[PDB]
RNA sequence: GAAACAUCUCAGUAUCGGGAGGAACAGAAAACGCAACGUGAUGUCGUUAGUAACCGCGAGUGAACGCGAUACAGCCCAAAC
RNA sequence: ACUCGUACGGUCACUGAAUCCUGCCCAGUGCAGGUAUCUGAACACCUCGUACAAGAGGACGAAGGACCUGUCAACGGCGGG
RNA sequence: GCUUUACUGCAGGCUGUCGCUGAGGACUCUCACUCCGGGAGGAGGACACCGAUAGCCGGGCA
């Protein structure tokens, strides 16, 4: 029969309706008056959460980050630009904001490295993602054989070199054919033209 | 200058004369889904836009005959080479 | 061009910035819980470096020694009250409710509690109109007709100091001192007196704006100079 | 006043004195930072890519 | 550079911010599409090819599938119970 | 920043002590106000089209413009016969 | 380098529209949101701000 969880999942399929928006509207009033990364002591969705690696076990922390909507936040050109190199407005940056919000929460806890993450939604002008970051160094971790493959050398910061799953999408590496010439194995690799 | 409506010529359908009615080709309107409208929509972005930024140049000071020559029994069209023509009435 | 200087104002350089650690103090109405009783003597009358007119110090029932906005007629001795029900006399603070029409009034709040905004220079002082459950009217120095929160305290009286604009300042010195004592860059060089790459107005073989003074309220900032969205010019007509 | 020979004889303030981190007269005590190394500005080393030609 | 120049080009180059390793990255198909009764994770080398595709259709720009090689390796969760 | 500031303020400009004065012009340009009617983009809406879509048209119509007015110690003008 | 009713653009201002955004062609309300208030609480309020887009102005800048 259905999981428990599966109907977390349902629910979040549309936040906007149901009991889920009444929540919504009340705990992003809270989420307005916290700071930029919060630590939580349980994941706002459950489900996700497990399914992306999560563990109620020691080393495994959860953080939810608040990242600005919209586009580039870019200064304008102080010396000479072509017309094609004038623009301010329409620039848009090409991490998308999930991953601002997984590196704005490494950085936050120096020894961790980012798991996963996942949207909790988002107001009129900020978005939401809740990280799961994990703590290489515990023993409790170093012998969990689902997760010790984080503890190695090559998984150090992770998040910034982009091999997080958001990273790894953003990256353009979803699809194995058509499409992903300019971007595997490394858009580096490629030339920067993915 | 002054034109028939209607005369006899050569129909290079049939392959034979035939009386054809003259008509002067009134403007296609366009669908906006061909491939310089595609060009367009794509190669237009920040900045100056290349050819897509030019504006239609003026005009000679006269234009040539643009008709249509219609066959009588047929009733299909063909065109021929247009000549310089400040005005073209037709006479009928 | 290079930023004109109403745009190098904007970055808070020293040059452009008022001397405020050579200033005395941010004269606030003293906040009440409520009852109004509160009352207080004044110490001493003092000069304010920020306003260029007079200041009264005032020590209050409960210890507190406060600098004060004071109006005209109060001297050293005389004591002051602050409250719902402080008795209406020149120099005490009290809600435009509880002040009767008619009466001239200095320091008006903009908003219930914030410390007065309107009517705080010399000798200026709005007018108390019109009464009501919602509103009080007040007639601000500019003549403007301003609907305000009854709520809103303010003090009796008209602002000290009445009358320093009647005397002129003769010469650039004086002017050079007054200046010295706030956030402004003096003395002042025309546009029209300057090159092009410098203003708007810069440039030409003789001294005359390039285009007409009138600008565009929707200007943008280095072009917005000259007679700002003026509705008119001149005197005649 | 000349720019020149006249305005040189002012000059007697001290700025750049030897950095504590690395060795070179350039740590300008009026602004605790030294010009070469960075030291008082960053943690990290100053080191940048235009300090030689691009191929190198 | 386009014998000017704006798209284009120089070039995702120079330079800048962040970060790992002894190598990195990639990687066990929601692939390919010599359309098949076919191939079978991924890098890389040779080739396919200056081909397809792009482009004031100007100057210029520019792959991939496949093939021959190198080396070969395949697995673990979430959930059901 | 102005600003420990609030129109007897401070910003933006012109002229340049005192004295005697500072005429006429609002057509153009600028600024500002108004506006029956006209014009005026996108979203949403309606018609056609497409088993969908591209697309074509329609209806409504903001600021702006037309039009009207104000204004020269605004830019400026003050002739021929 | 500088100018402008040169060409082409880019900021910026104004304006419509979508999102934030809710209850009962004009209107009421309060609960998001904003501001004032030490606070209690007051004003404002689905507007404003902010994000997005569209039209206009736009040598301020390239
Ligand atoms: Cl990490
Ligand atoms: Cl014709
Ligand atoms: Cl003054
Ligand atoms: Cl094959
Ligand atoms: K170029
Ligand atoms: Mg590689
Ligand atoms: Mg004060
Ligand atoms: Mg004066
Ligand atoms: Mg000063
Ligand atoms: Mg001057
Ligand atoms: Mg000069
Ligand atoms: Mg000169
Ligand atoms: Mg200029
Ligand atoms: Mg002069
Ligand atoms: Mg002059
Ligand atoms: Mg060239
Ligand atoms: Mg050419
Ligand atoms: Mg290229
Ligand atoms: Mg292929
Ligand atoms: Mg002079
Ligand atoms: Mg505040
Ligand atoms: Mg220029
Ligand atoms: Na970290
Ligand atoms: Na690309
Ligand atoms: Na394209
Ligand atoms: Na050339
Ligand atoms: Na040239
Ligand atoms: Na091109
Ligand atoms: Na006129
Ligand atoms: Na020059
Ligand atoms: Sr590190
Ligand atoms: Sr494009
Ligand atoms: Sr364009
Ligand atoms: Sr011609
Ligand atoms: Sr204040
Ligand atoms: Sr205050
Ligand atoms: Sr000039
Ligand atoms: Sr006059
Ligand atoms: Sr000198
Ligand atoms: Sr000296
Ligand atoms: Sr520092
Ligand atoms: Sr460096
Ligand atoms: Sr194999
Ligand atoms: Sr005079
Ligand atoms: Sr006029």
């Amino acid at each position: 029969a259905r999981s428990a969880y599966s109907y977390i999942r349902d629910a979040w399929k549309n936040p906007g309706d149901g009991q889920l928006a009444e929540l919504q509207w009340q705990r992003q009033q809270e989420w307005r008056n916290e700071g930029a990364v919060e630590r939580i002591e349980r994941p706002t969705r459950l489900d996700k959460a497990r399914s992306q690696g999560y563990k109620a076990k020691q080393g495994v922390i959860v953080a939810r980050v608040s990242v600005r909507k919209g586009s580039a936040r870019k200064r304008r050109h102080k010396a000479g630009r072509r017309s094609k190199r004038q623009g301010v407005t329409r620039i848009t940056r090409r991490k998308d904001i999930q991953r601002v919000a997984e590196e704005r929460a490494s950085r936050t806890f120096p020894n961790l490295r980012v798991l996963n993450s996942y949207s909790v939604g988002q107001d009129g002008r900020q978005k939401w993602h809740e990280v799961i970051l994990i703590d290489p160094n515990h023993p409790a971790i170093q012998n969990d054989d689902d997760l010790s493959w984080i503890c190695a050398d090559d998984q150090a910061d992770r998040v910034f070199r982009g091999l997080t799953g958001a990273g790894r999408r953003n990256r353009g590496l979803s699809g194995k054919g058509k499409g992903s010439e300019k971007t595997r194995p490394s858009l580096r690799s490629n030339g920067g033209k993915g | 200058m002054q034109m028939p409506r209607r005369f006899n010529t050569y129909c290079p359908h049939c392959n034979e004369h035939q009386e054809h009615e003259v008509e002067k080709v009134r403007s296609g309107r366009q669908t906006g889904m061909k491939w310089i409208d595609r060009q367009r929509e794509r190669n237009s972005g920040i900045g100056n836009d290349g050819k897509f930024s030019k504006v239609p140049g003026g005009d000679k000071p006269t234009k040539k005959t643009d008709l249509k020559y219609r066959c009588g029994e047929c009733g299909k069209a063909h065109l021929r080479e247009g000549w310089r023509a400040g005005r073209l009435e037709f006479q009928e | 061009g290079r930023r004109i200087q109403g745009q190098r104002r904007g970055r808070g350089t020293s040059t452009f910035r008022a001397p405020s650690h050579r200033y005395k103090a941010d004269l606030e109405h003293r906040k009440v819980e409520d009852g109004d009783v509160i009352a207080g003597t004044v110490v001493d009358i003092e000069h304010d470096p920020a306003r260029s007119a007079p200041v009264a110090a005032v020590e209050f029932e409960d210890g507190d020694r406060r600098l004060i906005l004071a109006p005209e007629g109060v001297g050293v001795g005389d004591e002051l009250q602050v409250g719902v029900s402080a008795e209406i006399a020149p120099g005490n603070t009290l809600p435009l409710a509880e002040i009767p029409e008619g009466v001239p009034v200095c320091n008006v709040e903009s908003s219930p509690g914030d410390g007065g905004k309107f009517a705080r220079a010399s000798g200026v002082n709005a007018q108390l109109l019109t009464h009501d459950r919602n509103v009080a009217v007040v007639k601000l120095p500019s003549g403007e007709m301003k609907r305000l929160d009854p709520q809103c305290r303010a003090t009796i009286g008209v602002v000290a100091g009445g009358g320093r604009t009647d005397k002129p300042f003769v010469k650039a010195g004086n002017k050079h001192h007054k200046m010295k004592a706030r956030g402004t860059k003096w003395p002042n060089v025309r546009g029209v007196a300057m090159n092009a790459v410098d203003h708007p107005f810069g440039g030409g073989g003789r001294q005359h704006p390039g285009k007409p003074k009138s600008i565009s309220r929707n200007a943008p900032p280095g072009r917005k100079v000259g007679d700002i969205a003026s509705k008119r010019t001149g005197r005649g007509g | 006043t000349g720019a020149g020979t006249p305005s040189q004889g002012k000059k007697n303030t001290t700025t750049h004195t030897k950095c504590r981190r690395c060795g070179e007269k350039s740590y300008h005590t009026k602004k605790k930072v030294c010009s070469s190394c960075g030291f008082g500005k960053s943690a990290k080393r100053r080191d940048y890519e235009w300090q030689s030609k691009a191929g190198e």
